[PDB]
């Protein structure tokens, strides 16, 4: 829920950073909730599901972004238990990343806090009709964190392999659609304002990453809150996940035409990676 | 009165209606059809205030049968004029709250004096008359005929709220419109139009906080012409006008509109007398607006929030109004006389408001006493009741009726200097239940309309030994205190005591007939659906096959939410017969069986505390107001048509937000030209 | 034009002068003695501007046309006697004559001077109006005329015992009302100054209203004849213009609530006066969007009201500008530029419509958008965008200097004798941005000699008054400065209504070369001319019967002292006195004007009954602006009626008692009873 008046009110995003919270990366990266969901669904089914790969959305997003966004390195752990695959991060690599975060400056902390704050602003604990003024106005005072969140588990499939992954959901557009929840899901991320060509390039890279994010989960709509360098929200723009490849391709200001579409190449690479993972390991093996 | 000022100050919110002619389909004399595109812009919902049609005045058919057909023909025209596509709400006044009884009582008693001088029926419109019972069934037949005999009425509903449903015309509209917002699935871009003549509609239209709203009425200063009244254009005016600079709290036009609507009720309404220093014709609204803008930066909060007052803030508002009484009163007295010598040179006294100390004379004469303690007691009582009235009215336009029995116990308004220490006052309301129509008839009909009243109750109204005969004087004092004679005359009458009135009336219901007893019981609104409509299979399958007593609703193809209840009186095989005898000179209306429509009892969602903020996912239209239009508002001070009526009125564009500053799309357009 | 707005907006300022003649004292309608009580309230000082009297052309409705100078001299004497009689001062009479005006001023009336020459040529195809200018032999005859009249009035009238008269002839440099302003400030720097001194200026210009408020002396008023009744032999009525009442109005009007700093009506008036200078003044062209007829003063005042609560300080302080503050003021005006220009277009055609039923190329079309670009090349005939940006920005810098220069000139005396505005037009208010970047400085310089100023304002058609030697340098076709004197000049109509308010486009005089040529001709001038081309000091004339008279003789004529600091005295005059070498103690003064029959022949008078001393003021000091200690306010003229009518009047534009009791300092307490005062508590009950 976000009318234009708040956008015109110049909401700050840096307020509350000194009360910011950060959870345990190793604890959060565990596949435990997905395992609980699998245990439940098997309990109703009474038999092992046909799903082959179980993992988090972030790893697959990284895999999609790999052929064209390889600015980071990673180590992933693979366990094939009971004939089904399980992919999670590497705990020593988790410790290394935590050390790097300790070495990281306050810039990243402030930016991630601002992102969580923007998520806080444009969200409501209850649907709009049943809220009250006290809930609406006191949003800026509630302390944010990175522990409590809502996530969803989705079943998909590429080529001939069924895939069962999970991911966090920012919020729903208007309410919960018990018949098609994916239709009403909305994702939120922040970005700096756009003034030069480098701004369009970086924005397009972020669009590619977020498109991978949502399209893997099938989220139709994506919204950014454009904040300035002072962590003050300026404007908000809406996009649909289907229109993103066309918008990038059909950009009237594309001073560098793209002779090749990266979306299809990324999907082909992801399919090849899935085939490689399904074939390389047979049973009861651990790889890296 | 207010309409003239609105036209003068805001010119662009009024536009003529393109009634077109018979030929619309690219010439060749093709008669219009309901499915043809509307030159006035597409519309989703239309709400009808049936009073403007049932009482057209224009003093004339003598029998009911003559005018019912005229009503049907007239209503057919206006529906064709606007062409709603989703819903039609038809509202007929029920029993109004006790507060409006006194105002309605004065209007009727004055008409009694009008008849007496005419000696040297227009009173049957009130709810509870046999004419209402005939009219209520008359609407049902008309709705059924139109649905089953028109290809263009396949997906349009009709909701009927006759005199049986408690509440007045606009209040019925207000409650239903708010109930639509209570459902989380409500489409924000639903366009609304409402037809009526009362000047309150402009204010009530802004209470919904639905930008896609408009009001339809005929040209007062004029085939009869009609004038559109676009409120979304008006919102552009108020947003520009009511944005004062230098604020300690963020600007919020949604709360500003509530404040602006609020002050437009001190100037005048239909529940409380206007303040002695205020008059709409004297441009008193601009006086309050200037004062409200001036004082606002000092305060920390707005006057009202979702219909709830902020007593410390409002006490500040009229504090400096007390600083302008003497100038205002002297202005009137100086100008009143000055106009007299104007005609003379060319080819009230008990108070002398212009002279100082008017406060003593005013209360002493108007109350026939001069004890300072008595005046002090009365004056303090005056303020407490008046603030309650303002509190009661403001709730009545935002949260439905908060009290069915409250009324104003005095004939005059206290001076603005009297409202002090309001925060110490305690305000409480009891909702109660609305009166039965027969009780309402006795409370508002004068002594010269016993025929409309049931014959049993006729004795208790005109008997010399009747226990309420004191409530029925043939001749009454006329406290002029006004322009010259009768323009704002106060019909000084005793206020009806409920206990005396209610005890007597309930002792006479036994000897009545079932037709009258049935006519003296509240009901609920009905809804009729077309055979080809999407919900027709759904409702029948559940309310007539599964045996469900009731069935809930949500936002659907029609756009109507609520609760559906099977109508016991409805027969699946019955045939509707036009109750009015078919006269001549009009189209014959054949009887229609129930195989082509369904009638179901209707209800609204449970009441919820409404919030006066714009809904999510809304899309705004374009803007008439250009820079020149804007400039004339800020710096203009005081001062003395069909383009884009198809793609402009509705929700133009597909983006909820606007392309500004650093937005990606906004970057494209600004760098497209360069 | 402004006076009309003052009359219509502030009603109670004006009050008729009680012109009483042959009062029936004790049943005898004998002529009123000068010592008789004044029905207009007692007055202490009186400052006279000789411009408002010596101008037959200013009032050509009648037929004065004095052929001989003697007629003018005697008519001036009679008029001055009448005006003093109806004024009745008691302490000091100041007589002021225009001197060599500052460089920023004569460029204005040089255009005005040429208009008479331009009209004379067209009319041709009475006395010389241009002869009223410093440096002519006429003033040299007039200067002696004043002194004789001063001596005669003092030595004969019994009531003039305590009066002192100060005469500043045309020889003394400085503009007319500037001298009064400087003199009053000099009396301000004396710690012994009496706060309750009642002053009065006799003038005709509307600028006196603002110059009156600059002094911040509450007991003040201006004497002026009825302008609106003279047009619609008999004694002309005059109007008292009580400034002290105007102080009451502005206190209520300028008291905007909700300010971050304490209210100060004394400080506000300076801001109010400073605003009244954008709308028009003799030194700078008016802003394109500002018209006094359009009530632009009210336009600025409203803008000043809203801009004030946010702005942490007043626009001006003791004659000095606050550049950040003024910049915000013009920004709000910049928004109204488009709107203001529009009405001047419709109201123009609306006026055109009405007359139909009753009976340098312009073409800018200001009412149309984009006028800001079109304005400059239309006037400057240059289409280069680069030049326009450079020219406009530079031309704005001069305008800010002018406002700074003008404001100092009315508060701290003349700041510069050489600055002038080098452009014929004013910039748009939107062009005033980044003001704080600009640097403001001045050079005091020295005033011109009268002969230098004569030719620089006189046209080529009036060289007869000017000395014959210099005529060759200004009339010969081969003169090095003949280009400065074109017979015909282009006139800029500027889209006005009538030609007489056009812009006489003229070249600007090159000061450096002009003086060099002139200094070559000094050696050929006579001694009489050289003396008349030398600046001098003021003259103070004191009567023998005056209380302070023996002191002057005791030192300047017995002790041989060269100077003597007068300081405050019985008359209130302060300064330095210097013995006059020209004056003779044993001589007799004779009237240098041939006597005219029927004009009350004045006998010659010896020097034994008066004294003349060269006079000087106290040294210049940085004068502040706030009321003095010990001041007693007058009785208030407003009782809650005009208080409301000015707070909420908005538009009010649609013979009374004597009101003399509202002029003097009623009461004796410096403060006033209020609330918890002991005297107040006794008074209440």
């Amino acid at each position: 829920y976000l009318p234009d008046g708040d956008i015109d009110n110049s909401i700050d995003l840096s307020v509350g950073s000194k009360h910011f919270l950060l959870g345990d990366s190793v604890e959060l990266s565990k596949l435990d909730p997905i395992l609980l969901a699998l245990k439940e669904i098997e309990k109703e089914s009474g038999a092992k599901t046909k799903d082959r790969i179980i993992t988090w959305r972030g790893i697959m997003r990284k895999l999609l972004t790999l052929p064209y966004d390889s600015e980071e390195d990673f180590v992933l752990d693979v366990v094939s238990f009971d004939g089904q695959l399980f992919i999670q991060f590497n705990v020593p690599y988790l410790k290394s990343k935590d050390v790097q975060k300790q070495g990281d400056t306050e810039f990243h902390k402030k930016l991630q806090f601002s992102g969580y704050k923007f998520e806080k602003m444009a969200t409501l604990p209850k649907p709009w009709p049943e809220c009250t003024r006290k809930e609406i106005d006191s949003r800026a005072k509630s302390k944010c964190n990175n522990i409590e969140q809502y996530g969803a588990i989705v079943r998909t499939g590429i080529s001939r392999i069924k895939i069962l992954i999970g991911g966090a959901v920012a919020c729903t557009a208007d309410y919960y659609d018990e018949n098609d929840p994916l239709s009403r899901y909305i994702e939120l991320k922040t970005t700096r304002t756009i003034n030069q060509y480098k701004d369009m390039i970086a924005f397009e890279k972020k669009l590619f990453r977020t498109w991978a994010q949502c399209f893997l989960l099938g989220i139709p709509k994506i919204i950014y809150g454009f904040r300035d360098d002072n962590c003050i929200l300026r404007t908000v723009e809406e996009f649909s996940t289907n229109d993103i490849p066309l918008m990038v391709k059909n950009n009237p200001l594309n001073e560098q035409p793209k002779k090749e579409n990266c979306y299809m190449s990324s999907i082909n690479f992801y399919g090849a990676v899935v085939e490689w993972l399904n074939e390389s390991v047979k049973d009861d093996q651990v790889w890296k | 009165a207010l309409f003239r000022w609105l036209s003068r100050k805001y010119p662009k919110i009024i536009s003529p209606v393109i009634q077109d002619e018979d030929v619309d389909i690219d010439g060749e004399s093709r008669p219009t059809r309901y499915e043809d595109p509307n030159p006035n812009g597409e519309l989703d919902n239309l709400y009808l205030d049936m009073n403007g049609i049932v009482h057209p005045c224009s003093h004339v058919p003598e029998t009911e049968d003559e005018m019912m057909l005229d009503v049907f023909a007239y209503t057919e025209n206006v529906i064709m004029m606007a062409r709603p596509r989703k819903v039609i709400y038809i509202a007929v006044d029920g029993v109004a709250p006790r507060a409006k009884m006194n105002q309605q009582r004065s209007r009727r008693f004055r008409s009694a004096q009008d008849a007496k001088d005419a000696n040297e029926d227009s009173n049957a419109i009130t709810p509870g008359t046999p004419f209402m019972h005939r009219l209520a069934d008359s609407l049902r037949y008309w709705a059924a005929y139109k649905l089953t005999t028109d290809p263009g009425w396949s997906g349009i509903e009709v909701i009927i709220s006759d005199a049986s449903v408690p509440g007045e015309g606009e209040h019925k509209i207000m409650s239903y419109v708010r109930s639509l917002r209570s459902s989380p699935k409500h489409d924000p871009n639903t366009t609304h139009c409402i037809y009526g003549l009362a000047a309150a509609l402009i204010f009530l239209g802004l209470a919904t906080h639905e930008p896609h709203f408009k009001i339809l009425r005929e040209d007062v200063f004029a085939k009869t012409p009609f004038l559109w009244l676009h409120l979304n254009i008006l919102r552009e005016y108020l947003q520009i006008e009511l944005n004062v600079p230098g604020l300690s709290f963020p600007f919020d036009l949604e709360k500003s509109i509530d404040d602006w609507v609020f002050i437009c009720f001190f100037c005048g309404n239909d529940f409380l007398p206007h303040l002695p220093s205020l008059d709409v014709r004297d441009n008193s609204i601009t006086t309050l607006v200037t004062i409200w803008k001036q004082i606002l930066p000092t305060m920390k909060g707005y006057l009202t929030t979702d219909g709830y007052l902020n007593l410390p803030a409002v006490e500040r508002l009229l504090a400096e109004l007390a600083k302008k009484e003497d100038y205002i009163f002297r202005k009137r007295y100086e100008d009143e006389k000055r106009s007299l010598e104007n005609q003379k040179r060319r080819k009230n006294e008990e108070i002398r408001l212009w002279e100082p100390g008017y406060r003593k004379r005013y209360y002493e004469t108007k109350f026939h006493t001069k004890d300072p303690q008595k005046v002090k007691k009365i004056a303090r009582n005056m303020v407490q009741k008046y603030i309650e009235g303002v509190s009661w009215v403001l709730l009545y336009y935002y949260q439905g009726c908060p009290s069915w029995n409250w009324y104003y116990p005095y004939h005059y308004a206290p001076f603005a200097a009297d409202f002090v220490n309001l925060s110490e006052l305690k305000i409480e309301f009891v909702e109660g239940t609305p009166f039965r129509p027969y009780e309402q008839l006795m409370s508002v009909l004068p002594a010269a309309s016993s025929h409309n009243l049931p014959d049993v109750f006729r004795s208790l109204m005109s008997d010399a030994n009747s226990e309420i005969i004191d409530f029925y004087p043939e001749e009454f004092p006329l406290d002029m205190n006004g322009k010259k004679v009768i323009w704002q005359a106060i019909p000084l009458l005793p206020f009806i005591d409920e206990n005396r009135l209610l005890k007597a009336v309930q002792s006479k219901y036994d000897q009545l007939t079932e037709d009258e007893k049935f006519r003296n019981t509240n009901r609920s609104e009905i809804l009729v659906l077309g055979r080809s409509h999407s919900h027709y299979p759904t409702l029948v399958k559940e309310l007539y096959e599964e045996g469900k007593d009731s069935y809930e609703f949500q936002v659907d193809s029609s756009g109507v939410s609520g609760v559906a209840i099977k109508l016991q009186s409805f027969d699946r095989s019955g045939v509707l017969r036009l109750p009015v005898k078919q006269l001549e000179g009009y189209r014959h209306y054949p009887d229609i069986s129930n195989r082509d429509f369904l009638m179901v009892e209707f209800k609204q969602l449970p009441k919820s505390h409404a919030k006066s903020m714009i809904l999510s996912g809304l899309i705004p239209h374009l803007r008439r107001l250009t820079q020149e239009d804007k400039d004339s508002i800020l710096y203009g001070g005081t001062n003395f048509e069909n383009a884009d009526f198809k793609q402009y009125i509705g929700p133009h564009g597909k983006s909820q937000y606007l392309p500004r500053q650093g937005g990606y799309k906004a970057f494209i357009q600004i760098h497209s030209d360069e």
